[PDB]
């Protein structure tokens, strides 16, 4: 008889203890294709991005301060890398008679790009 | 988890700038890993360069310097 | 302790923005883009000149070996529309 | 009696030569004494891992001498040497034998 | 195989479960008929 | 007329590894061009590093920051380790 | 009554057989003389009477077959991408639209 | 000479693609490929006649070819 424990608590009562107009799907999407293509501002909210860099650089060297311009350089570079990769993916999709990027479409692009 | 900070709508915004009209739902979490491994390449070299200057702080100059090594130069931040 | 001199071609990029457009202006960010541009393309063309020389087992960067590399890098029309201006400029220099 | 710098460093690649080259290469104005020693040390290593892997490849094809092919296998089989020699195209290498799963018969 | 649930199939609450072998449902030791001793 | 190349040196290290295995001449040239290319990449990166740090000399340090910036992944660690023990034996033997 | 029928390998068996044959060969495929000429007319356009070594040609080939076998390889992955075993001109094109030569 | 691109025969373009692991070569590929061979061989050979002239040599050397391939990124080992 297989058994498993899920309460994960040796005792109960742990708390009591001492310790309308609507557009068709895609029209708004193309409108803000135009919006984010005519625009130049930076699309990954900064703070969250900076943090991504702190928790990931931590591995290579502790106590590594980053000049502000640097995390802005990492953002720009990351958004440029991903917009280039996403142009390629859309192509890797429009190739297969489709209009929806899918994970496979990007595991391939990166193989032809040779980034893998 | 700081990785989950790269939110869906943000990945959607990157796709929109990239001209994608319908994003699969499984893309969002693929784009994180790809993002991480890439940043994890630049920032690695960014720091090799940093610990060569015996500097403890990193600079944007070292960042564009690591990009030059990888291959993807970045104009607008020095050098 | 005045800050040391940072090399930049900014002053120059403006003279050239003032000929092509006597009334336009640039923004710090675009100027710095242009400085990174000229430094990058100069490093590219100067590195090519170097090898060209080393390959031919000679040791002197001259005008020939740079007309050659700018050609090998700058692509297409850009190349021809450069090498011509470059030889003019060299002859006008040597002129006097 | 003059000894060589390689026997001082315990290496087979030439440390002397890799100094001259470093100097005439004008990689930089001044080159120190230990820089050619370290470079010869790294070059022999990379020349060795690649030669070992080539030796593992050859005996397999039961051939006494290494031929350019054995050097592609070694490089493409390994996932490190392949990032290094990754935009490099060796002479007479062929390609790693591989066919996709969908191309197999059912 | 399949992992049994992590919520009792009788009371929809967490705890120590007796896992069905040929069925992906899990039951509390006291929730069955007759209730099963945990020893 | 004299052609400088790493013929006998790579042959030696080959017997050090396998003292029973032959080598093809074309394959040799593969080895010679390969060690020349990786030498160029490690030395160039070093030159750069230096020129960035406003230094002027190629210390064994640069060649390292370099080997760890060019050689990928583990190939590096084992390169460093061997380079550090090689320069350690160079300074021990003076 | 019983009429003969020649032994013909089914479409694809001969294919995969020569695939295994050719992925073990290192020998060059495009024939030499035909290739050599490919250049003398691809060079005459850049400089007249440029002689060529019998090694420049061999090199400019090894480098070509190598370039082409790489592109075909990404072409195939691109052909499998649309769930098809036939490669198409679009594939060589998607592939090259991603390496950044296009 | 002229139009010797046809020398890279279909039997061969295939053998290459066969080498590359493809099983069904659609027609309309044999023409596309030859076009790709003639943009690659162009650039390389161009960067080789430029190297050739710089050295004021006439004999396009294999040495130049290798240096040319490097510029474009496709380095070749086996010749120098
Ligand atoms: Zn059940
Ligand atoms: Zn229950």
């Amino acid at each position: 008889a297989r058994t498993k424990q899920t309460a994960r608590k040796s005792t109960g009562g742990k708390a009591p203890r001492k310790q309308p107009h609507r557009y068709r799907p895609g029209t708004v999407a193309l409108r803000e294709i135009r919006r984010y293509q005519k625009s130049t501002e930076l699309l990954i909210r900064k703070l969250p991005f900076q943090r991504l860099v702190r928790e990931i650089a931590q591995d290579f060297k502790t106590d590594l301060r980053f000049q502000s311009s640097a995390v802005m350089a990492l953002q720009e570079a990351s958004e440029a890398y991903l917009v280039a990769l996403f142009e390629d993916t859309n192509l890797a999709a429009i190739h297969a008679k489709r209009v929806t990027i899918m994970p496979k479409d990007i595991q391939l692009a990166r193989r032809i790009r040779g980034e893998r | 988890d700081n990785i989950q900070g790269i939110t869906k709508p943000a990945i959607r915004r990157l796709a929109r700038r990239g001209g994608v009209k319908r994003i699969s739902g499984l893309i969002y979490e693929e784009t994180r890993g790809v993002l991480k491994v890439f940043l994890e390449n630049v920032i690695r070299d960014a720091v090799t360069y940093t610990e060569h200057a015996k500097r403890k702080t990193v600079t944007a100059m070292d960042v564009v310097y690591a990009l030059k090594r990888q291959g993807r130069t970045l104009y607008g931040f020095g050098g | 302790r005045r800050k040391t001199r940072k090399e930049s071609y900014a002053i120059y990029v403006y003279k050239v923005l003032k000929q092509v457009h006597p009334d336009t202006g640039i923004s710090s960010k675009a100027m710095s883009i242009m400085n990174s541009f000229v430094n990058d393309v100069f490093e590219r063309i100067a590195g090519e000149a170097s090898r060209l020389a080393h390959y031919n087992k000679r040791s002197t960067i001259t005008s020939r070996e740079i007309q050659t590399a700018v050609r090998l890098l700058l692509p297409g029309e850009l190349a021809k529309h450069a090498v011509s201006e470059g030889t003019k400029a060299v002859t006008k220099y040597t002129s006097a | 009696k003059a000894k060589t710098r390689s026997s001082r460093a315990g290496l087979q690649f030439p440390v002397g030569r890799v100094h001259r080259l470093l100097r005439k290469g004008n990689y930089a104005e001044r080159v120190g004494a230990g820089a050619p020693v370290y470079l010869a040390a790294v070059l022999e290593y990379l020349t060795a891992e690649i030669l070992e892997l080539a030796g593992n490849a050859a005996r397999d094809n039961k051939k006494t001498r290494i031929i350019p092919r054995h050097l592609q296998l070694a490089v493409r089989n390994d996932e490190e040497l392949n990032k290094l020699l990754g935009r490099v195209t060796i002479a007479q290498g062929g390609v790693l034998p591989n066919i996709q799963s969908v191309l197999l018969p059912k | 195989d399949f992992e049994n649930e992590d919520f009792c199939s009788a009371c929809n609450q967490s705890g120590s479960f007796l896992c069905c072998d040929t069925c992906p449902k899990s039951f509390h030791f006291l929730c069955l008929d007759p209730p099963i001793d945990p020893n």
